[PDB]
């Protein structure tokens, strides 16, 4: 049962799968945003992936579909161990910290590319031992909020 | 706003690119 | 097969009809934008409009139901009999011509409320004739662009 | 643009309010 | 024998790893911050770094405790071969050479979040052939400085 | 169990009495302090705070053996008692009040020259009458603060 | 503050120049 | 067949390998640019590269030799396989795009530091889809150009 | 320009630090 | 000065890290 | 045995006689350079002169036997006779000195045009009795410099 | 400078044009 504000979030995020604009979502496009953040998945998962969202079996995901399943499957919240995987992927020198560089990273992979000044002002939103980078329990806040 | 986009990404069943 | 391009004008046409922003289209909610550009139907006429598209049949349209319907029945050009419905509904006081304040009525009843200059320059657009009013053939041109 | 508007609203199958 | 100015130093030293400002410095905040800098001890590792410095073995080091092992243990200057470890920590990708994010990072783990301008300037200290990057010999001319 | 904050402060106390920077207090600096607040106290008596504190016996006290010391002797807050011995050392001509002079004599021996508006700042924090000194039960509550 | 250097001389058990 | 614009492009490239600026390049200053750039020659492997292009066989390629080698093997054009292994060598975390970062990376160690401007100029000549990165199609234009 | 300077060092035989 | 503060962390015995 | 500085002299020095731009010298090249300082080589004179250099007998001069020849056949210093033969180039009247119309004559054949204040400060740099010409004396120093 | 330009000049073997 999605909300006007949810169906926005959600075509905005259907929308840097679809990098060509065609209102659907390839096996192809889903493995470039895939790989874009450090996963490497293998084409028969990523198959399966788009087999599990595509309802009618043309072998895409449209939005219909993406809406559907986003109704169907979505938690309320971000769980715990979503948000513990995460992190993984923005601390990707497993170092314990995101740095600004880690979230510019991370920002510019999902379409967002900002300028120094806004990374600094999203870690400070998070930064709540001020030391300009965000730690696992600063992420938490961010994610639970 | 900025985390608010995190935040979606993350919560996408099935094809986050975050797992 | 609708483009991103696409989506995002469904989305502003669905979010007019869908005042609470609930995600989903009622009988109510149709009705009170019908009446709002001076048509009358019935309250059977809405439910059945709704039932229409309602494709799974719980009393509501929600937007991958409006989308598929979009893509299903959707012409590629605003037909010719379209155009001549639609100047009907603009030209309410059936003098030949759209006026500024014909115009502001519509666009504010398209939830777009537009200053006097922006009224102007929608006029201006159409209009070839330079009478400061938009006449059938001028409004064709605009359609049919 | 403006323009843009009424032609979405005037191509609306079933619903549209300018029949 | 450590004089006001090397007390300064170890104060600073020892209150990055206190990082609660407990006066205190416990397995986790040892191991917090060598991760922080690519190291990966196990905790039994780490255990016996505390237990090694920890006199009174309450279990953590305290501040007389850590100035204590500096004077029974320091080496007047930094040795030739400490000086070859800690230029593979700086320069994680084994490039042979300190590039001006390798140095960033390094900086902001030792608690000091620089301007690109001071970053720049860190380097141009060290940057005898002028290529924007400290190479082996220009690390170690910082060093034994 | 001393917090960062508390080792700052003690820092800073032990370097008022080591004047020579030597990270060491001796009888001689430990008696240069205390004659310049008015103290008299013969050389044995010196001699006997300096072996009080100075656990290895080696002669002089060290940072660590001023930790501990505090560490194990200090009162969580200033004792009444303590408060009325150190109105006396303020107040030297003993006429009942804390002039803005004798405020200066003190810090300017505690290894602070003040300004003249710094001295009157100082003063108006205590400054409960209004009357431009400090008298004992203002004194009191700047201690007990 | 300032009023804090005081509170901390006053407060040294053994060595205070305020006794 | 070189012409004075080629010589030219040659002597810098020469002279990036030559970094002592005697006019010969060694193994060793062939090693240190290899490593730069993440390549691991074994040293014998280096010594083969040196005595392919060492015409007089005295140890070293000085320029006469260079420029003689170039004119005898280059190719007209870059090859579409050595755009692909060149692909490769920018897009270091392998995630199919080349970042400013990663961009900047290879430009420092050939020789050219940028500003954050020049950098992302560079990116701006490349960056047909906007998205502020260089994929390997757009990579691709720029080395056939 | 920037990419003239990568295209002349992806095209050295035998020494480009690019294979 | 920010140098300084590496030579420190780099002769820091047992708890260095930087070995 | 040339240094970069050196090949950047002598790829300048190339580039004046190799006046098409097209990386080899021919004859016609080396007598139009040479008649424009005045002198009158027959064209089996200039054959020869580019014999000499042209080691793989193709008939032209390239960069890489340029900058053979001159490891080879150059020396440390201009000689005295060297000197003295380039006096006599450029005192082309023959009264002695060298005016600023007789060096700016060799200077834009040289393929440097300059402005009256270059040549003039030219001259000031030789200049040391102030008469404002070059003697030959004055042109030694320079020569020798 | 200028200088240096004419001192490459004349000390060019065989085709130097200041003999
Ligand atoms: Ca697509
Ligand atoms: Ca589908
Ligand atoms: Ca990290
Ligand atoms: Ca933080
Ligand atoms: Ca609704
Ligand atoms: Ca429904
Ligand atoms: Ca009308
Ligand atoms: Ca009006
Ligand atoms: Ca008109
Ligand atoms: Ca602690
Ligand atoms: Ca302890
Ligand atoms: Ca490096
Ligand atoms: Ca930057
Ligand atoms: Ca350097
Ligand atoms: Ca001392
Ligand atoms: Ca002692
Ligand atoms: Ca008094
Ligand atoms: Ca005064
Ligand atoms: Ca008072
Ligand atoms: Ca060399
Ligand atoms: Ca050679
Ligand atoms: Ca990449
Ligand atoms: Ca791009
Ligand atoms: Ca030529
Ligand atoms: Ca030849
Ligand atoms: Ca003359
Ligand atoms: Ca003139
Ligand atoms: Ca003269």
């Amino acid at each position: 049962q999605l909300t006007e504000e949810q169906i926005a979030e959600f075509k905005e995020a259907f929308s840097l799968f679809d990098k060509d604009g065609d209102g659907t979502i390839t096996t192809k496009e889903l493995g470039t945003v895939m790989r874009s953040l450090g996963q490497n998945p293998t084409e028969a998962e990523l198959q399966d992936m788009i087999n599990e969202v595509d309802a009618d079996g043309n072998g895409t995901i449209d939005f219909p579909e993406f809406l559907t399943m986003m109704a169907r499957k979505m938690k309320d919240t971000d769980s715990e161990e979503e948000i513990r995987e995460a992190f993984r992927v923005f601390d990707k020198d497993g170092n314990g910290y995101i740095s600004a560089a880690e979230l510019r990273h991370v920002m510019t992979n999902l379409g967002e590319k900002l300028t120094d000044e806004e990374v600094d002002e999203m870690i400070r939103e998070a930064d709540i031992d001020g030391d300009g980078q965000v730690n696992y329990e600063e992420f938490v806040q961010m994610m639970t909020a | 706003n900025h985390w608010q986009k995190i935040r979606t990404m993350v919560n996408l069943p099935v094809i986050s690119p975050f797992k």
